[PDB]
């Protein structure tokens, strides 16, 4: 006897179409230079993309990566971790991964364009309220501890990014970065238990409201992103 | 006096865990026909049933080929009908298959039965359901198939003891002592039993 | 019989008009939490379906319901909702697949529903599908119905139009199927078809033993099928009318070819069939001679005699339709209580 | 020692040094060891012959009847020597062993006769 085939079809109309998304490492930095640099690096990373897929993701997503290592069992290295940040631009761009195993918190900075790495895989795709999850260091280990054998949570092909709106408990005050300040504007943590009302009142004194209203510091990216899309589509057609 | 709590805690936890995730009836009844060893046990089967397990199938595998698993349909105990020429069957009343089974070839079902045309008025539990000795009789050849129609001396020493006792008592009672045997309903081995009385892993 | 075939009351009676996607998502939730679910959900899904992929979803969810905590309910009205949804959208491959692996899906149509299905098969003029389906009905063991005449017509036509010399499975299927339609004790056609089925079963036994006779086929274990056929012939000669066909020649052929030159189920005292062949053949010749001495036209084609049956067929189809409307009425009666039952949960909530 | 379930059983306890067994019929539980503790000592048995050549054995009929009425199973040798005594029915395996011995002796006599 052959097994039946699973099939599922749920067709709410104004949910299915998600249109566009671009990676934050294509965009250049505010610094000045001649954009031919950018465009040649872009076509280079795209001629690499034709080989390697980089299944898109965000901070707070879980990635499993297999890489070709010279000195290891099977000459390969397989590592799963939570994405902390995607830092840098051009080819040297990288993404951080972290996980607690054997009670020890190990984290890597993977180059997403180095030929040493063989394949990347998105086990779970989600987004956190905070731009960067570096406070997961001082956070409890039970939040970062993830299973290595956990299989990919299959995600819909054309749907909106799921966002887990949650909060996180943390280790006591002796921290390294002073996350309580408003310089970072993070919300995953829970002041109500991580500190006192008087303490947050004393800390929110460094608040600089004027800068977020300032306008010469923010960088417009609309037409740059449009030209980047145009060049990507041209390279794909070619 | 000092009590102890972790023992009762582990007892309750083990009870809940086993009653939750006990091995499925189908999972533990499955058999590989070329090696004749039940999985989850690694035990071999009896030589008397080797061939029957190789050839014949199970009750639920028989009942899966007809609607409602054949309520009231003729199923007979192959062992009973090979051991006795008289007809014996099962008036199956209630049925429940195991959802985890792929072919729905395992479960629990029972009703009224009859041994050599001796029917009782009780819908009780079957015995030995998982065996490969199940034979289904069609709806035709039904009534033709289901058609069906003192004392002993005591031991010598015991009778001598009673003789001496009543002679000392004074009564003659020349009649040899006896007991009733028609009351004694010696039942054959094959008379069924209570499934619930026997346990389960 | 277009009036007997078509019935739009079914499709215009008690439609639910719910979202197939919502019903599918709810069923997926219930079955991933592996809790039991009523047949109302599946019925609403089925009678809401109007598409091919939707009927495929229904097939998958029917498999999943068979493998769900509840399997015995087996509501015939839901079965017929599914059957109509499939046959009106003309998925005969899917219908046949489900019907053959009933153990995989568990569909069990009743008399009138199956007669409608086989009449649609007639209208489309296919034989292999109808043959497999009548073998699966032989498996069903449900024949005391007005569809008995349809089964008889089908088998009487296909055993003649077969043109297949050697096939043990197929021949055993034919032999075991030719008994059930004739069990209504009608006439020469009936009991002579019973005779030919006895002959085929005895042949299958003598050529591949008694094991397959009963193993995956509901049959009786008495090996004397030839003796039973001889008994039938002798009691018929003793007793009405006996319209006969030349399948007695096929019986003679089988007998002569068997007379032509491990577990032992046979009993020691009782003789073996291999050793009974001689007296089987002698008594068979004797009964042949007795029958020809006593009806013996052997020209009336049996499949043509089923056209004479069409009159009482068209008479009994009326009672069949009446029973079908009674079934519809009692379905509509007992089903409405189940909807208030579903509302009772929200009332308590 | 409170044994779970179990049931009383009259059986044999062994005594005496090696190569000199002395059996004692005694009531006890099913789960106790061979020479374990008991409840009431009932009788004795010598599988060896005395100076007269006969073998010794004693039964406590009233107490045994009381224990059986209270409910206690017996072992195969128990019922065997009881049936040999006569207070109990004779043993079917005893009958079969006797018949097999007689068949073997008849076979041996036939073999000797056909040899000579
Ligand atoms: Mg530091
Ligand atoms: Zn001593």
């Amino acid at each position: 006897q052959p097994p039946p085939k699973p099939v599922i079809v749920d067709k709410h109309r104004p949910v299915e179409p998600e249109r566009r998304f671009l990676s934050p490492e294509f965009i250049p930095r505010r610094g000045r230079t001649d954009p031919l640099k950018f465009q040649i690096e872009r076509k280079d990373m795209l001629e690499r993309r034709k080989v390697l897929h980089i299944p898109e993701f965000y901070v707070g997503s879980i990635l499993r990566v297999t890489t070709a290592d010279p000195y290891a069992s099977g000459k390969i290295s397989q590592f799963l971790g939570i994405c902390i940040q995607r830092s840098g631009r051009g080819l040297g761009a990288t993404f951080i991964l972290r996980n607690v195993i054997e009670g020890q918190g190990v984290e890597i900075c993977f180059e997403l364009y180095n030929p040493r790495v063989q394949e990347i895989q998105v086990v779970k795709l989600e987004k956190r309220l905070d731009d960067s999850l570096l406070y997961l260091r001082d956070a409890l280990p039970e939040y970062s501890t993830f299973d290595v054998n956990m299989k990919p949570v299959v995600q819909e092909p054309n749907q909106k990014v799921p966002v887990n709106e949650l909060k996180v408990k943390m280790k006591p005050k002796p921290w390294s970065k002073r996350w309580e300040r408003p310089n970072f504007n993070i919300k995953g943590i829970r002041f109500d238990l991580c500190l006192t009302e008087q303490q947050m009142k004393e800390a929110q004194k460094w608040n600089q409201p004027w800068l977020e209203f300032d306008m010469m510091r923010e960088y417009d990216t609309s037409k740059i992103e449009a030209a980047i899309w145009k060049e990507i589509e041209a390279s794909k057609r070619s | 006096v000092r009590p102890r709590l972790i023992a009762e805690l582990a007892r309750r936890v083990r009870a809940l865990r086993e009653q939750l995730n006990r091995p499925r009836d189908s999972q533990l009844y499955a058999v590989d026909y070329e090696t004749l060893t039940r999985p989850f046990s690694g035990r071999r089967l009896p030589v008397r049933a080797w061939a029957d397990v190789r050839r014949e199938s199970r009750l639920l595998q028989l009942l899966g080929r007809l609607p409602l698993f054949g309520l009231g349909r003729l199923v007979t105990r192959k062992s009973w009908l090979w051991q006795h020429d008289e007809p014996c069957y099962w008036r199956l009343t209630r049925v429940r298959p195991d959802y985890t089974a792929q072919n729905l070839d395992h479960g629990k079902a029972w009703g009224i039965l009859t041994f050599k045309g001796k029917t009782e008025s009780e819908a009780r539990e079957i015995e030995h359901v998982m065996y490969h000795d199940w034979r289904l009789v069609p709806k035709h050849e039904e009534e033709a198939f289901t058609a069906f129609t003192a004392s002993v001396p005591y031991p010598p020493l015991l009778r001598a003891m009673i003789i001496a006792e009543r002679q000392k008592n004074g009564d003659t009672s020349t009649e040899e002592p006896m007991l009733n045997v028609q009351r004694i309903r010696m039942e054959p081995w094959d008379y069924p039993a209570k499934q619930e009385d026997k346990g389960r892993a | 019989s277009s009036a007997y075939v078509d019935s739009h009351k079914w499709e215009a009676r008690e439609k639910e008009h719910y979202c197939l996607a919502d019903l599918a998502s709810l069923m997926d939730k219930t079955f991933e939490r592996k809790l039991p679910v009523s047949s109302l959900t599946i019925s609403r899904l089925i009678d809401n379906i109007s598409s091919r992929e939707e009927i495929d979803h229904a097939e998958y969810y029917l498999y999943k319901f068979r493998h769900s905590p509840n399997c015995w309910y087996l509501r015939n009205w839901t079965i017929h909702t599914w059957i109509r949804q499939c046959l009106k959208y003309d998925a005969q491959d899917k219908a046949l697949y489900t019907l053959v692996n009933k153990v995989q899906y568990g569909i069990f149509p009743d008399n009138f529903t199956f007669n409608l299905l086989m009449d649609s098969f007639i209208k489309k003029e296919n034989y292999k599908d109808a043959l497999s389906v009548v073998f699966e009905v032989m498996m069903q063991e449900a024949f005391e119905v007005p569809s008995t005449q349809l089964l008889s017509l089908y088998v009487l036509f296909h055993c003649l139009a077969k043109k297949t010399d050697f096939s043990w499975e197929e021949e055993r299927n034919f032999g075991a199927s030719l008994l059930l339609p004739g069990l209504k004790q009608k006439n020469s056609v009936g009991f002579s078809s019973q005779l030919y089925g006895y002959a085929l079963l005895g042949k299958v036994e003598l050529q591949q033993g008694l094991r397959a006779v009963y193993h995956n086929m509901p049959l009786i274990w008495k090996p004397g099928y030839l003796d039973r056929a001889l008994q039938v012939m002798e009691k018929v000669a003793a007793s009405p009318e006996d319209i006969k066909l030349c399948r007695e020649a096929l019986d003679v052929l089988g007998a002569v070819l068997k007379a032509l030159t491990k577990l032992v189920e046979q009993l020691d005292i009782e003789e073996t069939e291999q050793s009974k062949l001689p007296q089987y053949l002698e008594r068979f010749k004797a009964l042949h001679s007795k029958l020809q001495a006593l009806k013996i036209e052997s020209e009336g084609l049996l499949s043509l005699t089923t056209q004479l049956v069409k009159e009482k067929l068209s008479t009994c189809e009326a009672e069949d339709i009446a029973t079908y409307e009674q079934n519809l009425q009692q379905w509509h009666l007992d089903l409405v209580q189940l909807i208030q039952r579903e509302q009772q949960q929200r009332e308590q909530a | 020692k409170a044994y779970r379930g179990g049931h009383l059983t009259i059986r044999l306890a062994l005594g005496g040094c090696t190569n000199r067994p002395f059996y004692r019929i005694v009531a006890a539980h099913n789960k106790c060891p061979r020479d374990g503790r008991f409840v009431e000592q009932l009788g004795s048995y010598d599988p060896l012959p005395n100076s007269h050549g006969e073998k010794l054995v004693a039964l406590n009929l009233d107490r045994i009847r009381h224990w059986i009425g209270c409910g206690a199973h017996l072992s195969k040798p128990m019922e065997k020597l009881l049936g040999l005594a006569g207070f109990f029915p004779l043993h079917p395996m005893m009958i079969t062993n006797a018949e097999r011995l007689r068949r073997k002796r008849a076979r041996e006599v036939l073999l000797a006769s056909q040899k000579t």
